[PDB]
């Protein structure tokens, strides 16, 4: 499990669902 | 392993077996039971109820299969372990099972009817609350046997309502399931991917290996969460979805609890999203105390959440330390104040609250 | 999930 790639995906979900 | 099957007195169906008594040094002595039928099954392996023959009482049988592919402590942890609010190791032995020229565990455990999350689930489906007196109940009793576990530097790693077991008649609290449980050395690594989900502290999330105990601590402000809110807190099927969960309710961590969980994700920008209030994430009629003590569970940085025992200590347990306290049926509260020196050895001075002036008597 | 493998 990379940071970067679990990063990745967690910056796209936290976009979808701000504000 | 040799094991004596016969029947007696009533055609009833006897197993002899020679078990060694969980505590104290190994002298194995022959134990005889009856009325064996299957109360859990798994990939684990199977969970038998039994009766004993000598005593009548009720037992459960984990019988677990020696699997050499991961470390199991689950037996050499639980034979240290004496407290009343974790389940009793009666006897182990080793025999045979499905898998041919194979061995199996076998944990002779006291047998306890419920679990937290069976009772919990009750409520669920009545659309009821479960009373703010059991709350307290459990709650108290799951954090004396954390700060137990802990002061032999033992972690749970699995603390999940299903791992609490019950007796709703005298409200007795008994943690179980040590298969993943571990004594934590600093400067040694720890596997990652533990716990439930649900239950899942962020820094595991984040993949720490260098967690402390501070993740059951986590865990159990996901119980006490869950049974204030009549569901999980933090749902989701992967890490990023329970995450989220998280984060829409704590707020986006700053880059020092990013530090604190996992030093590797300091760098990556996070969009910052609001925290969610707590008296807005429970209902109106939830208990302030409830809510504070939730919220100084569930924090990002480990060394800043509650020690068990300075949970224990908590304005929201006031109650259980009144004199006049009674269950809902009529008897009185178990032993809450019975505290030893191990218990009490993270900190001594909070003996001043925990023990009440009444209980010194 | 499982403990650390051998
Ligand atoms: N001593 C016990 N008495 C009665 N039921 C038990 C006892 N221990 C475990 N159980 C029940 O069997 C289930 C499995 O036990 P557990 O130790 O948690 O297995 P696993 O390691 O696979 O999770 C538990 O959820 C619990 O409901
Ligand atoms: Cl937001
Ligand atoms: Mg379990
Ligand atoms: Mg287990």
């Amino acid at each position: 499990v990379e940071p970067q790639k679990f990063a990745e995906e967690l910056i796209h979900r936290l976009e979808a669902v701000q504000r | 392993g040799s094991m004596k099957v016969s029947r007696d007195k009533d055609g009833s169906k006897v197993t002899t077996v020679v078990a060694t008594p969980g505590q104290g040094p190994d002298r194995p002595q022959e134990v005889s039971y009856t009325d064996t039928k299957v109360i859990g099954n798994g990939s684990f392996g199977v969970v038998y109820q039994a009766k004993l023959c000598d005593s009548g009482e009720l037992v459960a049988i984990k019988k677990v299969l020696q699997d050499k592919r991961f470390k199991n402590r689950e037996l050499q942890i639980m034979r240290k372990l004496d407290h009343c609010n974790i389940v009793r190791l009666r006897y182990f032995f080793y025999s045979s099972g499905e898998k041919k020229d194979e061995v199996y565990l076998n944990l002779v455990l006291d047998y306890v009817p419920e679990t937290v999350y069976r009772v919990a689930r009750h409520y669920s489906r009545a659309k009821q609350t479960l009373p703010v007196i059991y709350v307290k109940l459990y709650m108290y009793q799951l954090f004396r046997s954390l700060a137990y576990i802990h002061s032999f530097g033992i972690c749970h790693r699995d603390i999940k309502p299903q791992n609490l077991l019950l007796d709703p008649d005298t409200a007795v609290l008994k943690l179980c399931d040590f298969g993943s449980a571990k004594q934590l050395v600093r400067g040694e690594p720890n596997v990652s991917y533990i716990c439930s989900r649900y239950y899942r502290a962020p820094e595991l999330i984040f993949g720490a290996t260098d967690y402390t105990s501070s993740i059951d601590v986590w865990s159990a402000g996901c119980v006490l969460a869950e049974l204030l809110l009549g569901q999980p807190i933090f749902p989701g099927d992967s890490g990023v979805d329970q995450l989220v969960e998280i984060i829409k309710v704590l707020g986006t961590p700053t880059r020092e609890q990013i530090r604190e969980m996992n030093p590797n994700y300091t760098e990556f920008k996070f969009p910052q999203i609001k925290a969610h209030p707590w008296t807005k994430v429970f209902r109106p009629r939830t208990p302030p105390e409830a809510i504070a003590l939730c919220s100084r569970l569930l924090e990002y940085t480990p060394t800043a959440r509650l020690t068990p025992l300075e949970a224990c200590a908590h304005s929201f347990f006031d109650e259980l330390r009144d004199p006049n306290v009674k269950l809902p049926n009529g008897r009185d509260t178990p032993a809450l104040f019975n505290f030893t020196t191990q218990e009490l050895s993270s900190n001594p001075p909070l003996a001043t609250i925990l023990i009440p002036p009444h209980a010194r008597h | 999930p499982p403990p650390t493998p051998r």
